[PDB]
């Protein structure tokens, strides 16, 4: 997950055509992550190792 | 901001039966089960007693109950006597990002 | 039980401002959030704003911004709210209340978990 909940600002670029930046952040800036359970990752390696 | 309809006052004799209420609005509660409710006492520091919606901190008698559908929670209440009498509040998530609170209420619980 | 205290009672001129306090122990004070609320007299109270002890980041309330600003030191490691143009209707009791557990990995600041709050820092204005 990325728990900001950014949102998105408008901007136009020349003639017709746009692109889009981040806002303002609501809430608490905390950081971005990912989770694995380390007794299923181990046991993954401890199989691989056995091989 | 919104301040939640609280019904000013529901009461009757000890023993009764009563349902504290707060209605908002579709975006507040629709998406979050923050709520905790508290208590004021002639001027004493607040007490508090459930939160996330249904839950009970510690020493709580469980008379006190939540309930929840959609735009609106509830204090459920049943058995009643003249120390329950407080001014109940409901606050609970109100947005980007910070909470808001209703218009209070008293159970002018009678004697 | 954890120990919890604001500035006692104070007293200003209308339009001034103000810098209540709060000094908490018992827990370190980088744990949990604070929140500040303002209990009106006879009527529905109203939500000022959130402390993050740990970082510079502030939200206060829709209706309060600009009104209101709230900052914290480390060196003393105690936190002040401040709240410009008073008038003698909001006189109110001004409670400092501690908020959620602080995680890195997701946000808690809003969440209403409010298991301790201040003593209660009553503030009336006169000319
Ligand atoms: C990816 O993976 C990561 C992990 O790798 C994962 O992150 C984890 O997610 C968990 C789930 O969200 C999360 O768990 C929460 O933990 C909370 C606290 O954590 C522990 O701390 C306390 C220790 O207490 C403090 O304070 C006391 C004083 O009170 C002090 O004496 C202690 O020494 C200690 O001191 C502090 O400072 C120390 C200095 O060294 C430091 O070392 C200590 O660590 C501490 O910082 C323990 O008691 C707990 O058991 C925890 O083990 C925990 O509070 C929280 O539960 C509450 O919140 C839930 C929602 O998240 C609620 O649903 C639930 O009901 C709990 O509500 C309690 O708290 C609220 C206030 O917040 C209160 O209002 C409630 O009433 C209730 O309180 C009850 O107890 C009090 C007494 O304490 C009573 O008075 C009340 O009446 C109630 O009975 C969660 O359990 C975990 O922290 C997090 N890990 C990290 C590192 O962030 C991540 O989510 C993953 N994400 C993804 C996407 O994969
Ligand atoms: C994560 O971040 C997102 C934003 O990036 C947040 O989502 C927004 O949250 C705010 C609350 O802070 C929401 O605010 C509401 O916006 C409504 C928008 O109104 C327009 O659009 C609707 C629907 O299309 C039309 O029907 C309407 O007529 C308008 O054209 C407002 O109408 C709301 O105001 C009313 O309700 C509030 C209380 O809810 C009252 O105080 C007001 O006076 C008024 O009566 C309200 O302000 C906003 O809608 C959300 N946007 C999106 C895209 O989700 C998340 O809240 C945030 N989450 C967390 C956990 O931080
Ligand atoms: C990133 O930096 C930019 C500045 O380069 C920030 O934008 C500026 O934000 C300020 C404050 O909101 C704007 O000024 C304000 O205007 C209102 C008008 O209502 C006035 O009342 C305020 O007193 C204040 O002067 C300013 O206009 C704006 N800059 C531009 C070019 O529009 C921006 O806020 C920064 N990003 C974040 C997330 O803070």
């Amino acid at each position: 997950t990325r728990p900001n909940n950014n949102t998105r600002k408008s901007v136009r670029i020349g003639p017709g055509q746009t692109f889009y930046a981040t806002g303002d952040i609501i809430g608490d800036i905390k950081q971005a992550h990912c989770n694995i359970s380390e007794e299923k990752w181990n046991d993954t390696l401890q199989k691989v190792g056995i091989e | 901001l919104p301040v939640l309809t609280q019904p000013a006052s529901v009461s009757g004799s000890p023993g009764q039966s009563i349902t504290i209420s707060c209605t908002g609005t579709i975006y507040d509660v629709g998406k979050f089960d923050l709520v905790s409710w508290y208590q004021h006492h002639p001027g004493k520091a607040p007490k508090y007693l459930i939160y996330e919606v249904k839950k009970w901190p510690s020493g709580v008698s469980h008379r006190f109950s939540g309930s929840k559908s959609g735009n609106t929670a509830s204090l459920t209440i049943s058995g009643l006597q003249v120390e329950d009498e407080a001014d109940y509040y409901c606050c609970s998530f109100g947005g980007s990002a910070a909470v808001v609170c209703g218009g209070g209420t008293k159970v002018t619980v009678l004697g | 039980q954890v120990q919890l205290v604001q500035s006692g009672a104070e007293v200003k001129n209308p339009g001034a401002s103000v810098k209540v306090s709060c000094a908490p122990s018992g827990y370190t004070f980088t744990d949990f959030y604070i929140h500040w609320v303002r209990l009106a007299p006879g009527q529905g109270l109203e939500w000022l704003g959130w402390m993050n002890p740990k970082t510079g980041r502030t939200n206060q309330g829709q209706n309060f911004q600009g009104r209101v600003t709230m900052t914290r030191d480390t060196s003393i490691g105690t936190a002040y709210m401040e709240l410009r143009s008073l008038t003698s209707d909001d006189t109110a009791v001004y409670y400092c209340v501690t908020g959620a557990w602080i995680s890195d990995y997701y946000d808690s600041s809003y969440y209403p978990n409010f298991d301790h709050w201040g003593q209660g820092t009553l503030v009336t204005v006169s000319s």
